[PDB]
Protein backbone atom coordinates (compact mmCIF):
# COMPACT_ATOMS: atom_id res chain seq x y z
CA UNK A 1 0.00 0.00 0.00
CA UNK A 2 1.25 3.35 -0.99
CA UNK A 3 0.39 6.75 1.16
CA UNK A 4 0.01 9.86 0.26
CA UNK A 5 0.06 12.87 3.01
CA UNK A 6 -2.30 16.80 2.54
CA UNK A 7 -2.03 19.87 4.64
CA UNK A 8 0.98 21.53 6.12
CA UNK A 9 1.86 25.08 5.09
CA UNK A 10 2.21 28.26 6.83
CA UNK A 11 0.54 28.80 9.85
CA UNK A 12 0.73 31.06 13.13
CA UNK A 13 1.45 31.03 16.80
CA UNK A 14 -1.98 29.82 18.56
CA UNK A 15 -3.60 28.16 15.35
CA UNK A 16 -4.78 25.38 13.31
CA UNK A 17 -4.07 22.73 10.64
CA UNK A 18 -5.36 19.29 9.79
CA UNK A 19 -3.13 16.85 8.12
CA UNK A 20 -4.27 13.99 6.69
CA UNK A 21 -3.14 10.22 4.91
CA UNK A 22 -4.81 8.60 2.47
CA UNK A 23 -4.05 4.87 1.55
CA UNK A 24 -5.04 3.86 -1.58
CA UNK A 25 -4.90 -0.03 -1.96
CA UNK A 26 -3.02 -2.33 0.18
CA UNK A 27 -4.44 -3.72 3.88
CA UNK A 28 -5.08 -0.09 5.24
CA UNK A 29 -8.12 -0.36 7.67
CA UNK A 30 -6.56 -3.50 9.33
CA UNK A 31 -3.30 -1.84 9.54
CA UNK A 32 -1.93 0.49 12.79
CA UNK A 33 -1.07 4.13 11.10
CA UNK A 34 1.46 6.64 13.07
CA UNK A 35 3.01 9.80 12.51
CA UNK A 36 6.18 11.22 13.14
CA UNK A 37 7.93 14.63 12.90
CA UNK A 38 11.50 16.05 12.51
CA UNK A 39 12.95 19.61 12.63
CA UNK A 40 16.22 20.42 11.14
CA UNK A 41 19.17 19.40 13.31
CA UNK A 42 16.48 18.49 15.99
CA UNK A 43 15.78 14.81 17.00
CA UNK A 44 13.16 13.09 14.97
CA UNK A 45 10.34 12.71 17.23
CA UNK A 46 7.04 10.37 17.82
CA UNK A 47 3.77 12.35 17.65
CA UNK A 48 0.83 10.17 17.35
CA UNK A 49 -0.65 6.37 16.60
CA UNK A 50 -3.89 4.87 16.01
CA UNK A 51 -4.65 1.57 15.90
CA UNK A 52 -7.01 -0.77 13.14
CA UNK A 53 -10.03 0.17 14.78
CA UNK A 54 -9.31 2.29 16.12
CA UNK A 55 -10.14 2.23 20.33
CA UNK A 56 -6.91 3.08 21.21
CA UNK A 57 -4.59 6.30 20.36
CA UNK A 58 -1.18 7.30 21.73
CA UNK A 59 0.51 10.59 21.87
CA UNK A 60 3.64 12.44 22.10
CA UNK A 61 3.63 13.51 25.92
CA UNK A 62 4.02 17.56 24.68
CA UNK A 63 1.17 17.27 22.35
CA UNK A 64 -0.50 15.30 24.63
CA UNK A 65 -4.89 17.01 24.82
CA UNK A 66 -3.54 19.09 21.65
CA UNK A 67 -3.09 17.00 18.68
CA UNK A 68 -5.99 13.99 18.07
CA UNK A 69 -5.15 11.07 15.47
CA UNK A 70 -8.28 10.09 13.46
CA UNK A 71 -8.90 7.96 10.76
CA UNK A 72 -11.71 6.77 8.43
CA UNK A 73 -11.11 3.25 7.04
CA UNK A 74 -14.26 4.21 4.67
CA UNK A 75 -12.19 6.99 3.38
CA UNK A 76 -9.34 5.35 4.10
CA UNK A 77 -7.61 8.51 5.11
CA UNK A 78 -5.92 8.47 8.78
CA UNK A 79 -5.78 12.45 9.79
CA UNK A 80 -3.63 14.24 12.42
CA UNK A 81 -5.64 17.48 13.88
CA UNK A 82 -3.04 19.52 15.14
CA UNK A 83 -4.50 22.93 17.42
CA UNK A 84 -3.14 25.20 19.60
CA UNK A 85 -0.37 25.19 17.84
CA UNK A 86 3.47 25.95 19.73
CA UNK A 87 6.87 27.10 17.47
CA UNK A 88 8.09 23.76 19.25
CA UNK A 89 5.42 21.91 15.87
CA UNK A 90 7.04 22.99 13.18
CA UNK A 91 8.51 20.27 10.96
CA UNK A 92 7.84 18.18 8.46
CA UNK A 93 5.29 15.84 9.38
CA UNK A 94 5.14 12.02 8.24
CA UNK A 95 2.68 9.39 8.46
CA UNK A 96 3.56 5.78 8.64
CA UNK A 97 1.53 2.81 8.42
CA UNK A 98 2.22 -1.39 9.47
CA UNK A 99 0.47 -4.11 7.09
CA UNK A 100 2.36 -6.37 9.91
CA UNK A 101 0.06 -5.45 12.95
CA UNK A 102 -3.53 -3.30 13.45
CA UNK A 103 -2.42 -2.80 16.79
CA UNK A 104 0.79 -2.48 18.73
CA UNK A 105 2.28 -2.33 22.39
CA UNK A 106 3.20 1.70 22.09
CA UNK A 107 6.73 0.44 22.89
CA UNK A 108 6.69 -0.60 19.35
CA UNK A 109 3.87 1.95 18.48
CA UNK A 110 6.38 4.93 19.60
CA UNK A 111 9.44 3.90 17.46
CA UNK A 112 9.48 4.29 13.53
CA UNK A 113 10.89 0.83 13.57
CA UNK A 114 7.97 -0.98 14.27
CA UNK A 115 6.65 0.90 10.78
CA UNK A 116 7.04 -0.87 7.70
CA UNK A 117 5.75 2.06 4.63
CA UNK A 118 5.17 6.21 4.77
CA UNK A 119 3.83 8.80 3.30
CA UNK A 120 6.03 11.84 1.61
CA UNK A 121 6.43 14.35 4.15
CA UNK A 122 3.93 17.11 3.74
CA UNK A 123 5.96 20.57 5.54
CA UNK A 124 4.24 22.71 8.58
CA UNK A 125 5.87 26.04 9.82
CA UNK A 126 4.43 27.46 12.48
CA UNK A 127 4.93 31.56 12.29
CA UNK A 128 4.81 34.25 15.09
CA UNK B 1 -9.29 -18.43 37.83
CA UNK B 2 -8.28 -18.45 33.91
CA UNK B 3 -9.27 -20.68 30.89
CA UNK B 4 -9.07 -23.97 30.92
CA UNK B 5 -5.07 -25.55 30.46
CA UNK B 6 -4.54 -28.50 28.05
CA UNK B 7 -0.92 -29.44 28.40
CA UNK B 8 1.12 -30.98 25.35
CA UNK B 9 5.07 -31.85 24.74
CA UNK B 10 6.87 -32.72 22.43
CA UNK B 11 9.61 -34.28 24.42
CA UNK B 12 7.50 -37.58 25.84
CA UNK B 13 6.62 -38.91 22.39
CA UNK B 14 4.62 -41.34 23.12
CA UNK B 15 1.65 -41.94 20.48
CA UNK B 16 -1.22 -42.42 23.32
CA UNK B 17 -0.65 -39.39 25.48
CA UNK B 18 -1.24 -37.47 21.98
CA UNK B 19 -4.35 -38.77 21.99
CA UNK B 20 -4.89 -38.44 25.32
CA UNK B 21 -4.43 -34.55 24.82
CA UNK B 22 -6.80 -34.68 21.27
CA UNK B 23 -9.16 -36.10 23.56
CA UNK B 24 -8.58 -33.61 26.31
CA UNK B 25 -9.06 -30.54 23.90
CA UNK B 26 -12.35 -31.95 22.80
CA UNK B 27 -13.72 -32.88 26.27
CA UNK B 28 -12.57 -29.13 27.05
CA UNK B 29 -14.25 -27.69 23.57
CA UNK B 30 -17.77 -28.89 24.50
CA UNK B 31 -19.35 -31.05 26.97
CA UNK B 32 -21.09 -33.08 24.47
CA UNK B 33 -25.21 -33.75 25.79
CA UNK B 34 -25.46 -31.85 22.07
CA UNK B 35 -24.10 -34.96 19.35
CA UNK B 36 -26.65 -35.20 15.75
CA UNK B 37 -26.11 -38.48 14.73
CA UNK B 38 -23.28 -39.17 17.43
CA UNK B 39 -21.58 -36.13 16.73
CA UNK B 40 -21.23 -33.30 19.00
CA UNK B 41 -22.01 -29.90 18.22
CA UNK B 42 -19.77 -27.22 19.76
CA UNK B 43 -21.35 -24.74 22.06
CA UNK B 44 -23.47 -22.26 20.16
CA UNK B 45 -21.26 -19.13 20.53
CA UNK B 46 -24.98 -16.56 20.76
CA UNK B 47 -25.51 -16.79 24.34
CA UNK B 48 -22.10 -18.05 25.08
CA UNK B 49 -19.88 -16.13 28.31
CA UNK B 50 -16.72 -14.67 27.82
CA UNK B 51 -15.65 -16.19 30.43
CA UNK B 52 -16.52 -19.90 29.03
CA UNK B 53 -15.39 -18.64 25.19
CA UNK B 54 -11.75 -19.92 24.90
CA UNK B 55 -9.59 -22.62 25.63
CA UNK B 56 -6.02 -22.83 26.36
CA UNK B 57 -3.09 -25.36 24.79
CA UNK B 58 0.09 -24.73 25.84
CA UNK B 59 2.85 -26.42 23.81
CA UNK B 60 6.44 -27.35 24.97
CA UNK B 61 9.60 -28.08 22.98
CA UNK B 62 12.39 -30.57 23.55
CA UNK B 63 14.54 -27.45 23.73
CA UNK B 64 11.98 -26.53 26.70
CA UNK B 65 10.17 -23.96 24.59
CA UNK B 66 6.59 -22.84 26.16
CA UNK B 67 3.98 -21.16 24.07
CA UNK B 68 0.44 -21.01 24.99
CA UNK B 69 -2.40 -21.22 22.65
CA UNK B 70 -6.06 -19.39 22.71
CA UNK B 71 -8.78 -21.52 20.97
CA UNK B 72 -12.62 -20.52 20.56
CA UNK B 73 -14.75 -23.10 21.47
CA UNK B 74 -17.30 -22.13 18.70
CA UNK B 75 -14.99 -23.18 16.36
CA UNK B 76 -11.87 -24.67 17.39
CA UNK B 77 -9.94 -22.48 15.66
CA UNK B 78 -6.95 -20.55 16.73
CA UNK B 79 -7.63 -16.97 18.10
CA UNK B 80 -3.84 -16.29 18.46
CA UNK B 81 -0.92 -17.36 21.59
CA UNK B 82 1.37 -16.07 23.90
CA UNK B 83 5.15 -16.28 23.66
CA UNK B 84 6.83 -14.93 27.18
CA UNK B 85 5.52 -11.45 28.17
CA UNK B 86 4.15 -11.00 24.38
CA UNK B 87 0.92 -11.96 23.10
CA UNK B 88 -0.23 -12.13 19.58
CA UNK B 89 -3.87 -12.05 17.82
CA UNK B 90 -5.34 -12.98 14.60
CA UNK B 91 -7.36 -10.13 13.41
CA UNK B 92 -11.03 -10.36 14.60
CA UNK B 93 -13.07 -10.01 11.07
CA UNK B 94 -16.11 -8.69 13.23
CA UNK B 95 -16.71 -6.23 16.10
CA UNK B 96 -18.29 -8.88 18.71
CA UNK B 97 -15.29 -10.96 18.29
CA UNK B 98 -12.62 -7.63 18.65
CA UNK B 99 -13.76 -7.23 22.11
CA UNK B 100 -14.44 -11.03 23.41
CA UNK B 101 -9.98 -11.79 22.55
CA UNK B 102 -9.55 -9.23 24.82
CA UNK B 103 -10.07 -11.41 27.68
CA UNK B 104 -7.55 -13.19 26.66
CA UNK B 105 -4.00 -13.06 28.26
CA UNK B 106 -4.76 -10.18 29.97
CA UNK B 107 -2.03 -9.72 32.49
CA UNK B 108 0.60 -10.45 29.28
CA UNK B 109 2.59 -7.02 28.76
CA UNK B 110 2.62 -6.72 24.74
CA UNK B 111 -0.91 -6.93 23.02
CA UNK B 112 -0.28 -7.22 19.27
CA UNK B 113 -3.07 -7.59 16.76
CA UNK B 114 -2.31 -8.72 13.05
CA UNK B 115 -3.29 -7.18 10.27
CA UNK B 116 -3.94 -10.52 8.84
CA UNK B 117 -6.71 -13.19 9.70
CA UNK B 118 -5.87 -16.82 10.54
CA UNK B 119 -7.55 -18.77 7.37
CA UNK B 120 -5.75 -20.89 5.87
CA UNK B 121 -5.44 -19.10 2.27
CA UNK B 122 -3.81 -15.86 4.21
CA UNK B 123 -0.88 -17.87 5.70
CA UNK B 124 -0.15 -19.93 2.30
CA UNK B 125 0.58 -16.59 1.49
CA UNK B 126 3.46 -15.39 4.00
CA UNK B 127 4.59 -19.07 4.36
CA UNK B 128 5.19 -18.81 0.64
CA UNK B 129 4.38 -22.42 0.50
CA UNK B 130 1.33 -23.86 0.62
CA UNK B 131 -0.53 -26.92 2.71
CA UNK B 132 -0.28 -29.13 0.12
CA UNK B 133 3.54 -28.34 0.39
CA UNK B 134 4.03 -27.59 3.66
CA UNK B 135 5.55 -30.63 6.29
CA UNK B 136 3.40 -31.80 9.61
CA UNK B 137 4.19 -34.42 11.76
CA UNK B 138 5.61 -34.50 15.23
CA UNK B 139 9.25 -33.21 13.66
CA UNK B 140 7.49 -29.67 12.35
CA UNK B 141 5.95 -29.51 15.32
CA UNK B 142 8.92 -29.10 17.34
CA UNK B 143 10.27 -26.20 14.95
CA UNK B 144 6.78 -24.52 14.85
CA UNK B 145 7.50 -23.79 18.50
CA UNK B 146 11.07 -22.30 18.11
CA UNK B 147 9.09 -19.77 15.88
CA UNK B 148 6.28 -18.68 17.81
CA UNK B 149 8.45 -18.79 21.05
CA UNK B 150 11.47 -16.81 19.28
CA UNK B 151 8.85 -14.06 17.74
CA UNK B 152 8.55 -12.31 20.54
CA UNK B 153 12.07 -11.64 19.95
CA UNK B 154 12.27 -11.02 16.59
CA UNK B 155 14.67 -14.03 16.32
CA UNK B 156 11.96 -15.58 13.58
CA UNK B 157 10.77 -14.58 10.35
CA UNK B 158 7.07 -13.89 9.10
CA UNK B 159 7.20 -16.12 6.16
CA UNK B 160 8.44 -19.13 8.80
CA UNK B 161 6.39 -17.69 11.14
CA UNK B 162 2.80 -17.96 9.06
CA UNK B 163 4.55 -21.39 8.17
CA UNK B 164 4.80 -22.02 12.08
CA UNK B 165 0.96 -21.10 12.12
CA UNK B 166 -0.04 -23.82 9.48
CA UNK B 167 1.61 -26.68 11.13
CA UNK B 168 -0.24 -25.87 14.37
CA UNK B 169 -3.43 -25.25 13.73
CA UNK B 170 -3.54 -28.73 11.10
CA UNK B 171 -1.62 -30.65 13.96
CA UNK B 172 -4.35 -29.10 16.75
CA UNK B 173 -7.41 -27.52 15.55
CA UNK B 174 -8.50 -29.95 12.16
CA UNK B 175 -6.83 -32.64 14.49
CA UNK B 176 -9.55 -32.57 16.86
CA UNK B 177 -11.98 -31.63 14.17
CA UNK B 178 -11.99 -35.22 13.09
CA UNK B 179 -10.96 -38.32 13.79
CA UNK B 180 -9.29 -39.19 10.68
CA UNK B 181 -6.94 -35.93 10.75
CA UNK B 182 -6.30 -36.94 14.35
CA UNK B 183 -5.39 -40.55 13.43
CA UNK B 184 -3.34 -39.21 10.69
CA UNK B 185 -1.12 -37.49 13.13
CA UNK B 186 -0.25 -40.45 15.00
CA UNK B 187 0.76 -42.29 11.80
CA UNK B 188 3.52 -39.73 11.63
CA UNK B 189 4.55 -40.44 15.10
CA UNK B 190 4.59 -43.76 15.75
CA UNK B 191 7.20 -44.71 13.01
CA UNK B 192 8.41 -41.16 13.84
CA UNK B 193 7.94 -40.06 10.26
CA UNK B 194 6.94 -36.40 8.61
CA UNK B 195 5.19 -35.02 5.35
CA UNK B 196 2.87 -32.96 3.99
CA UNK B 197 -0.82 -33.36 4.15
CA UNK B 198 -2.98 -35.50 1.56
CA UNK B 199 -5.87 -33.84 -0.71
CA UNK B 200 -8.31 -36.13 1.72
CA UNK B 201 -6.96 -34.08 4.66
CA UNK B 202 -7.03 -30.56 2.86
CA UNK B 203 -10.44 -31.38 1.23
CA UNK B 204 -12.10 -31.76 4.79
CA UNK B 205 -10.09 -28.82 6.13
CA UNK B 206 -11.94 -26.68 3.19
CA UNK B 207 -15.09 -28.76 3.90
CA UNK B 208 -15.31 -28.39 7.89
CA UNK B 209 -17.58 -25.63 8.04
CA UNK B 210 -19.35 -27.30 4.81
CA UNK B 211 -20.02 -30.32 6.78
CA UNK B 212 -21.28 -29.02 10.01
CA UNK B 213 -23.76 -26.63 7.75
CA UNK B 214 -24.91 -29.87 5.49
CA UNK B 215 -24.97 -32.60 8.29
CA UNK B 216 -26.81 -30.00 10.40
CA UNK B 217 -29.31 -28.99 8.19
CA UNK B 218 -29.89 -32.91 6.70
CA UNK B 219 -32.95 -34.45 6.77
CA UNK B 220 -32.49 -37.74 8.84
CA UNK B 221 -28.92 -37.50 7.92
CA UNK B 222 -29.43 -37.16 4.31
CA UNK B 223 -27.29 -34.31 2.83
CA UNK B 224 -29.77 -31.57 0.87
CA UNK B 225 -26.99 -31.28 -1.30
CA UNK B 226 -23.41 -33.26 -2.34
CA UNK B 227 -20.02 -32.09 -1.04
CA UNK B 228 -16.87 -33.19 -3.05
CA UNK B 229 -13.98 -34.27 -1.04
CA UNK B 230 -10.94 -36.41 -2.29
CA UNK B 231 -8.77 -39.35 -1.35
CA UNK B 232 -4.54 -39.45 -1.02
CA UNK B 233 -5.27 -40.91 -4.90
CA UNK B 234 -6.73 -37.57 -5.62
CA UNK B 235 -9.57 -38.58 -6.66
CA UNK B 236 -13.11 -36.71 -6.07
CA UNK B 237 -16.41 -38.36 -5.40
CA UNK B 238 -19.31 -36.99 -2.81
CA UNK B 239 -20.95 -37.54 -0.33
CA UNK B 240 -24.65 -37.59 0.40
CA UNK B 241 -24.81 -38.85 3.88
CA UNK B 242 -23.52 -37.84 7.03
CA UNK B 243 -22.87 -42.12 7.64
CA UNK B 244 -19.16 -42.36 6.27
CA UNK B 245 -18.21 -39.20 8.62
CA UNK B 246 -18.99 -40.23 11.46
CA UNK B 247 -15.62 -42.21 11.91
CA UNK B 248 -14.54 -39.12 9.99
CA UNK B 249 -15.64 -35.82 11.80
CA UNK B 250 -15.31 -35.01 15.79
CA UNK B 251 -16.63 -31.87 15.91
CA UNK B 252 -19.36 -29.13 14.32
CA UNK B 253 -19.87 -25.54 14.57
CA UNK B 254 -23.22 -25.04 15.90
CA UNK B 255 -25.15 -24.19 12.60
CA UNK B 256 -28.60 -24.96 13.83
CA UNK B 257 -30.41 -26.24 16.95
CA UNK B 258 -32.26 -30.04 16.66
CA UNK B 259 -34.80 -31.37 14.89
CA UNK B 260 -37.33 -33.62 16.55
Amino acid sequence: VQLVETGGGTVQTGGSLRLSCSASGGSFSRNAMGWFRQAPGKEREFVAAINWSASSTYYRDSVKGRFTVSRDNAKNTVYLHLNSLKLEDTAAYYCAGSSVYAEMPYADSVKATSYNYWGQGTQVTVSS
Amino acid sequence: KQYPIINFTTAGATVQSYTNFIRAVRGRLTTGADVRHEIPVLPNRVGLPINQRFILVELSNHAELSVTLALDVTNAYVVGYRAGNSAYFFHPDNQEDAEAITHLFTDVQNRYTFAFGGNYDRLEQLAGNLRENIELGNGPLEEAISALYYYSTGGTQLPTLARSFIICIQMISEAARFQYIEGEMRTRIRYNRRSAPDPSVITLENSWGRLSTAIQESNQGAFASPIQLQRRNGSKFSVYDVSILIPIIALMVYRCAPPP
